[PDB]
């Protein structure tokens, strides 16, 4: 039965990657006065059958410079961490349920930058190792400000499980109490899967597809389901820490409902901000993250260590 | 151990504007310096003209700048008549102005939104392509051709204007402010979009006139040059217009001053379409221009001189000319030899990009390697007219 | 006369830099970017439903070639060649002859339809409309021996759509 | 029997693959801006399910849109060798048809065809971004009727 | 327009409300028909432990009242 | 017609499922609309062959056909001119 | 033009702007796509005196 269970997270999740394609796709399209896919089926939605369909039937072209023992290590690594991510997420019940899984998760998330590490420097070609460095520095350089901001989050939380996250937003959203903290989360977690105008490690008008220009067909899909289930992922995470739903512990399908709509809505955002904005430049992203982002975090969290000793307002740690 | 990355690609890149081989040494992250390949879409342009008539040569310049195609092809119209010493009526010379604002704006549109598309603001481009649909359409409901018109010919335009196109170019025009609002309402304030133009490629004034710049590239840098005034052709100098004048020299200098040349071309256009005076629209003498069809099949003159006309075209008298206009990239020229036959003897053409890409080094220095994308946008660079 | 694009400086008191300061923090021009993208989401798009829905043009289209023929069924071409001399590109090639009942007609007429620049010379040339640019636009070949039109292949061409070709003319002559 | 089975497996690829036509932009010239036309909202590329895509690594079709010249027909020939297959060949206007306005130079091919294998031509100079999209669905239709299954069942 | 968009996120919305769903039937269903009981510390931990020792059917869930002995 | 819809959208086809003898109800294209319903179809007249129905000739095809590229119904081309050189025939009767 | 008021309300706040009176999208507004034949005038040289090709 949980083997079930392990099964009934993983396959609705990529399901779910499979139609975020789709979906994002036509926010693009709507936004930019056109329609998007509406043709291969009704309203697009046999799209993402079609092109998983024919990206595993393209010749997958391996470079004849390219260690293909991590070529291959690389993608699965990054599939296996995407999935795993899920494991610990309090849908009311979590699969797995730890007493560190934020923890859990930012060691977790921060073990994915050797997805682009390694295919960096497996594909060779002696270019697109520089844009898996600059990739590498932007991940490591916003963990800082994601491991700060979590830190200072869940100094009203009391401890690091995330199934308390529900009971501490019982009454009030964590985003009226934190809404700056929010706003640095969110944009930090944009950077980190690298979109929006931090899509620098494939920019489509600055290098191309950069780290992923030698990957094709089937693992260039499986990277892809992996970003698009860390998008999904980090929205569900910024859902659950700051707009926390109502939890019925004999209807908990509400709190499910909830959350979907939040992660949607918050999934939604981050196809909107791809919309409207122009790509940062690597120093510009660099500075804001160095000099923007990391001193306000600083203050913030001495803030809130602060904060719940001076009004007695300490949460408890069970 | 200096080994600046010698990176000399990129012609398949999605933001070489088309076909430039790029030759790149870098001090790390920083360009040392630029060093651009072209010739990828030289098509001996120049040469096929010498074998060509003078009406055989005019669609040669549709194709030269490739987005602005009337302002060509006015340019060269104009070459030939002064050539010829002869005059295209007032009627024609309206036209011309009108279809020249259009184009300007055609080719302010695809300049901006694909610096913008490159720089990562890709939603910008479709909202304007629908409008550069529109003005698709009037370009071929003027001569059946939606990019290659044809239409400006020295002694004036091919054909009239169809009943009903005026009332729609004035439907089109008194909603496309609200577009250039909308298209400054995602870039003008944005500070990412700053933040990737400001104090980026900036040229001192000085400089960029010794490198040959010109349009916006030195206006810019507060020059305030603009032939359309200086030195107007056809009847510019009846329109009121006001001419943008930069600051700084930087993109993001020159973005404002195409996004305010286009809103000014709006103002030509309505002037135009208010101003349109009756007549014909090619020069009344059948020894330069072809007679209507209807003469054609009923005079012997008439038939006479379309048959030499269409066959062997008309005699230039000799001598050599240098025609400027201010095309929408900047000055467009050419320096036309004729030796007394109806087919020019030399045509040299004068493309602001050409000087404009001869000045990408100068330009980039001391700048990221992400500038120079927009460095390039900056520089609206069409390869048909840089390479010809 | 011109005008200044960026020849404003700020305001240096204490509303206007809070207001400065409020659009740095909280990202207020970002926001504005955000609604722009958001209201053009709830806008009816412009796409059309191709091929079921097809892009306006206008009796001066410029498309595939035709020869044309008087309602007699006789052509209209006499070889004069002027279309061939007048031809930017030089597709056209032509020879001709005296027929059997003495009419001076062609025997060859070809058009390099890759050659072709579609800029209607020809049919300027032409003093008695035989040759023409129709309205087609979708004809397409997936090979390049298909472009290069005979005789035959452009007389059927004006068979095939001299009922509309001939609307055109009409809708335009009075121009020309 | 068997042959059955060999179709509808042909039909189900052939149609995945015609359903997400993604076409790698090589533009040379004038051409090139009536493709991003049929890109712009009033033809919608997209919906189609065909996407702008990025390096050839990932294009299933190739559209030479404008003039080849000599000095850059190698180019274009190493890009679609790098091409993963299936690849198609789109040759788009008069220059790349056959050489076009161009065609008696010194400096220009004539016609891409003698460089690559061309799987639709589409005439015009330039052809309208109508033009363009009916030669894309023709190429979905060419596709369409492939039968490579059933020849490796009959081999 | 902007509504055929809705098909898609829906297919979304199905896809990520069915882990959450079938986590917590399968939570009751393993479990008694109660919530799975949550063992943070080593005390719960030995809490369910001895209710496992006295269900008499090596299940902790299984809960013994005043009817068992008192 | 809906003239109520946006200039382009007001007008539209939907295709035969049967023409000339192929099977049209899934594979569709644009060189299905004949000559007298193409002009009133991309909005070259307002006026469809209904109300202006085209002038009859005798000469004009009574059955449209679209594009047969990639049928054996594929145009080829090839020269229209007779030869130009005549060669001298030898004689059938041997010197000798 | 279809647009619900809700819509329309919605739209116009979202861009700042009233666009329902600038729609980008074209509707009866537009010329009629079959015209009245045109009449257009001959130029200064239509002349049946006065008119010798040396003087112009
Ligand atoms: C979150 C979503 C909440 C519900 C949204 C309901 C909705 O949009 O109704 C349309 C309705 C009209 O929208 P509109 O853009 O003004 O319509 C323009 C024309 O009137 C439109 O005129 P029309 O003639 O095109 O109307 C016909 C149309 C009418 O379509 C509808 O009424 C769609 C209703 C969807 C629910 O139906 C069709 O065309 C049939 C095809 C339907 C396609 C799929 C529809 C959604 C399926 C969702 C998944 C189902 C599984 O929406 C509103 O009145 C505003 C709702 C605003 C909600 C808050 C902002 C989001
Ligand atoms: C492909 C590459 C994948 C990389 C990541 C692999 C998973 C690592 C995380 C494992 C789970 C974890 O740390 O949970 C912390 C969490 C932390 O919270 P916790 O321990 O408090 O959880 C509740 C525990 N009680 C009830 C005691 C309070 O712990 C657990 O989830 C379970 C703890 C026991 C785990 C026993 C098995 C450990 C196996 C570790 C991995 C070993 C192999 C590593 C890879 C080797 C590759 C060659
Ligand atoms: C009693 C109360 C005590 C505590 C008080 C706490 C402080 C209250 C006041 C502080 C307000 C500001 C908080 C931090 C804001 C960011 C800081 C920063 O550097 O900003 C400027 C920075 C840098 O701006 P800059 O570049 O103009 O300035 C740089 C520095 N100078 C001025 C010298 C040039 O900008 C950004 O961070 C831009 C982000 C880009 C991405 C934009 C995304 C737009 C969409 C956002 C949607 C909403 C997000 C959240 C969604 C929900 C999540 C749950
Ligand atoms: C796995 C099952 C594979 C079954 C065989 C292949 C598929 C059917 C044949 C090929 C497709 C049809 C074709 O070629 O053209 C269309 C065909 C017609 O093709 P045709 O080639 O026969 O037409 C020839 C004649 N003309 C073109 C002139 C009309 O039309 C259809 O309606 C076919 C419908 C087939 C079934 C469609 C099912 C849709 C999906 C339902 C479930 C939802 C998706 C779930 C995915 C999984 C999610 C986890
Ligand atoms: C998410 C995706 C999840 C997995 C989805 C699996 C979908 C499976 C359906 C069929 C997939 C494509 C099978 C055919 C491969 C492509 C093709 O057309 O090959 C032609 C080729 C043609 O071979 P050939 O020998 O005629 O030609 C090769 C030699 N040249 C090119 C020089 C002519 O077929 C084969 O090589 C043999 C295929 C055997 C049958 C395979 C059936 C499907 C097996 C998986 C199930
Ligand atoms: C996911 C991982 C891989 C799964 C593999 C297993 C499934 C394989 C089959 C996938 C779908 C095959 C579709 C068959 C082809 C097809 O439908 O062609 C369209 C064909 C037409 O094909 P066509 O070739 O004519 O293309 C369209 C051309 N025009 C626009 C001119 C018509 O139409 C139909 O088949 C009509 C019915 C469509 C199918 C029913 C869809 C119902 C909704 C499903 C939504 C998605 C699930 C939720
Ligand atoms: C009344 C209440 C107080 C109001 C605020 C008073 C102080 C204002 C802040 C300090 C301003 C100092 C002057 C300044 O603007 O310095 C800028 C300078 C360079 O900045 P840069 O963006 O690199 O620009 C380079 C040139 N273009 O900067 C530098 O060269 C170095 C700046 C270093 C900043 C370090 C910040 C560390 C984190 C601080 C927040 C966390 C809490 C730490 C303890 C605070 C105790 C008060
Ligand atoms: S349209 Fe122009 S290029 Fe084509 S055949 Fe006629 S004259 Fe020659
Ligand atoms: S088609 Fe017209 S121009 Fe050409 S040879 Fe025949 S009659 Fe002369
Ligand atoms: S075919 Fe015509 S439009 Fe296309 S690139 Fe060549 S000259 Fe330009």
């Amino acid at each position: 039965m949980f083997m079930i269970n392990i099964l009934s997270l993983i396959i609705p999740i990529l399901l779910a990657v499979a139609f975020l394609t789709l979906v994002e796709r036509k926010v693009l399209g709507y936004m930019q006065l056109r329609k998007g896919p509406n043709v291969v089926g009704p309203y697009g939605l046999l799209q993402p059958i079609a092109d998983a369909l024919k990206l595993v039937t393209k010749e997958p072209l391996r470079p004849g410079t390219s260690s293909i023992s991590m070529f291959i290590i690389a993608p699965i690594l990054g599939l296996s961490l995407a999935l795993t991510m899920w494991v610990p997420l309090p849908m009311p019940y979590p699969l797995i349920n730890m007493n560190l899984g934020v923890l859990f998760m930012l060691a977790m998330s921060s073990l994915a930058v050797y997805s682009i590490l390694w295919s960096g420097w497996a594909s060779n070609s002696k270019y697109a190792l520089i844009g898996a460095l600059r990739a590498v520095a932007q991940t490591i350089s916003y963990e800082v400000t994601l491991a700060i901001i979590l830190l200072s989050v869940l100094l009203m939380n009391g401890s690091y499980t995330l199934s308390t996250l529900i009971t501490t937003q019982e009454h009030i959203w964590m985003i009226f109490t934190s809404w700056p903290l929010a706003m640095m989360w969110f944009i930090s977690t944009l950077a980190e899967t690298n979109r929006a105008p931090f899509d620098l490690t494939e920019g489509e008008s600055e290098l191309v597809s950069g780290f992923n220009v030698e990957y094709a067909a089937g693992p260039f899909a499986m990277f892809f389901m992996a970003e698009y289930a860390n998008i999904i992922m980090m929205n569900a995470f910024t859902a659950i820490l700051f707009l926390g739903a109502s939890h019925d512990p004999h209807t908990p399908e509400l709190y499910t409902i909830n959350f979907v709509l939040k992660t949607l809505a918050l999934t939604i955002t981050f196809l909107w901000i791809r919309a409207s904005y122009p790509r940062f430049r690597y120093d510009q992203l660099m500075h804001l993250l160095w000099k923007s982002f990391l001193p306000l975090t600083l203050a913030l969290c001495m803030w809130h260590i602060s904060l719940p000793i001076m009004t007695a307002s300490i949460p408890p740690q069970s | 151990l200096v080994s600046n990355l010698t990176l000399n690609f990129g012609p398949q890149h999605p933001a070489a504007h088309g076909v430039l081989r790029l030759v790149m040494e870098l001090s790390g992250e920083m360009v040392r310096k630029c060093d651009p390949h072209i010739g990828l879409l030289h098509r001996g342009t120049e040469k096929l003209i010498e074998y060509k008539t003078y009406l055989q040569a005019l669609p040669y310049f549709d194709r030269l700048d490739y987005v602005s195609m009337m302002c060509n092809e006015q340019a060269y119209s104009l070459a030939v008549e002064k050539l010829l010493n002869i005059q295209p009526p007032p009627r024609a010379q309206w036209i011309r102005v009108l279809f020249g604002e259009i184009t300007r704006l055609l080719n302010h549109i695809m300049a901006v939104t694909t610096h913008a598309l490159d720089i990562g603001a890709m939603t910008p481009f479709f909202w304007m392509f629908e409008e550069r649909e529109k003005m698709f359409e009037f370009y071929e409901r003027v001569s059946g051709a939606r990019m290659h018109a044809a239409y400006i010919r020295p002694g004036g335009v091919h054909q009239d204007l169809p009943l009903g196109l005026l009332d729609d170019i004035y439907e089109f025009s008194k909603n496309f402010s609200f577009r250039i609002d909308e298209l400054e309402e995602m870039l003008t304030n944005n500070r990412i979009w700053r933040n990737r133009t400001v104090d980026i490629g900036v040229v001192t004034a000085e400089d960029a006139l010794n490198y040959g710049f010109s349009g916006v590239m030195l206006r810019g840098s507060g020059i305030q040059w603009d032939l359309r005034k200086t030195q107007p052709y056809d009847v510019y100098d009846q329109v009121e217009f006001d001419v943008p004048i930069g600051s700084r020299g930087d993109c993001y200098d020159r973005y404002l001053c195409r996004v305010e040349e286009m809103r000014q071309s709006l103002r030509i256009i309505s002037q135009c379409l208010n101003k349109m005076p009756p007549g014909e629209i090619k020069v009344d003498d059948a020894k330069v221009s072809p007679p209507k069809r209807a003469e054609m099949k009923t005079s012997m003159e008439s038939l006479i001189h379309h048959f030499k006309l269409y066959t062997e075209g008309y005699q230039v008298p000799p001598g050599a000319t240098y025609t400027a206009i201010e095309a929408p990239k900047g000055e467009f020229g050419v320096y036309l030899v004729s030796d007394g036959s109806s087919r020019p003897y030399r045509c040299k053409i004068k493309a602001p990009g050409f000087a404009h890409l001869a000045g990408l080094d100068k330009m980039s220095k001391g700048h990221m390697l992400a500038d120079v994308v927009a460095i390039i946008g900056t520089q609206d660079i069409v390869f048909g007219e840089v390479d010809r | 006369t011109y005008k200044f694009v960026n020849m404003r400086e700020p305001s240096m008191d204490m509303k206007s830099v809070t207001d400065r300061a409020a659009q740095t923090l909280l990202w207020t021009e970002l926001v504005r970017g955000l609604g722009m993208t958001l209201s053009y989401l709830f806008r009816e798009p412009a796409t059309i439903n191709y091929p079921f829905e097809k892009g306006p043009l206008s009796p001066r289209f410029r498309g595939e070639h035709a020869l044309r023929r008087y309602p007699s069924g006789e052509e209209r071409c006499i070889a004069c060649k002027l279309c061939e001399a007048v031809c930017p590109a030089q597709a056209i090639t032509i020879e001709a002859e005296p027929r059997a009942d003495g009419s001076r007609r062609t025997t060859r007429y070809d058009i390099d339809m890759t050659k072709c620049i579609y800029c209607g010379f020809c049919q300027e040339a032409c003093p008695v409309d035989a040759i023409v640019e129709g309205p087609n636009f979708e004809f397409s070949t997936e090979t390049h021996e298909e472009l290069l039109y005979n005789k035959e292949k452009l007389l059927n061409n004006g068979d095939k759509w001299e009922a509309e070709i001939a609307a055109n003319i009409q809708a335009d002559y009075l121009y020309r | 029997r068997g042959e059955y089975v060999v179709a509808k497996l042909d039909d189900l690829v052939n149609w995945a693959r015609r359903s997400s036509l993604w076409p790698m932009t090589f533009g040379l010239a004038c051409c090139a801006v009536e493709m991003m036309h049929m890109a712009a909202p009033r033809y919608d590329m997209d919906r189609f399910g065909v996407v702008f895509r990025a390096s050839p690594r990932q294009s299933d079709v190739m559209i030479v849109a404008g003039t080849l010249t000599n000095k850059m027909a190698p180019a274009l020939r190493k890009v679609y060798d790098q091409m993963p297959e299936p690849r198609y060949v789109v040759s788009m206007g008069s220059c790349a048809n056959g050489g076009g306005y161009y065609h008696y130079s010194y400096s220009v091919v004539r016609g891409c065809d003698r460089i690559v294998p061309v799987d639709i031509y589409v005439p015009g100079c330039p052809p309208t971004a109508e033009a363009l999209l009916y030669g894309i669905l023709q190429l979905q239709r060419k596709i369409k009727r492939e039968k490579r299954l059933r020849i490796w069942y009959r081999r | 327009m902007w509504f055929e968009i809705l098909p898609g996120i829906a297919v979304m919305a199905a896809c990520l409300f069915i882990p959450g769903m079938a986590t917590a039937h399968i939570h009751k269903f393993t479990n008694g028909g109660k919530e799975k009981r949550v063992a943070h510390f080593s005390y719960q931990w030995n809490l369910m432990e001895r209710d496992r020792c006295i269900s008499g059917v090596n299940r902790y869930h299984v809960t013994k009242g005043l009817e068992n002995i008192d | 017609e809906d003239n109520k819809q946006f200039f382009g959208r007001h007008r539209w086809v939907i295709y035969t499922t049967e023409m000339n003898g192929r099977d049209t109800f899934w594979d569709v294209d644009g060189s299905m609309v004949p000559p007298e319903w193409h002009r009133w179809l991309h909005c070259m007249t307002d006026d469809p062959p209904t109300t202006k129905p085209p002038t009859a000739r005798k000469y004009i095809w009574t059955n449209h056909k679209f594009n047969v590229s990639g049928t054996p119904q594929q145009y080829v081309p090839y020269s229209t001119t007779r030869k130009k050189i005549q060669e001298w025939v030898p004689p059938s009767t041997p010197y000798k | 033009a279809s647009a619900t008021r809700v819509i329309q309300l919605l739209r116009n706040w979202a861009s700042g702007r009233d666009l329902q009176a600038k729609l980008q999208l074209r509707y009866q507004e537009i010329s009629k796509r079959t015209q009245p034949p045109p009449k257009l005038p001959v130029g200064p040289s239509h002349k049946l005196s006065n008119n010798y090709y040396c003087t112009r």
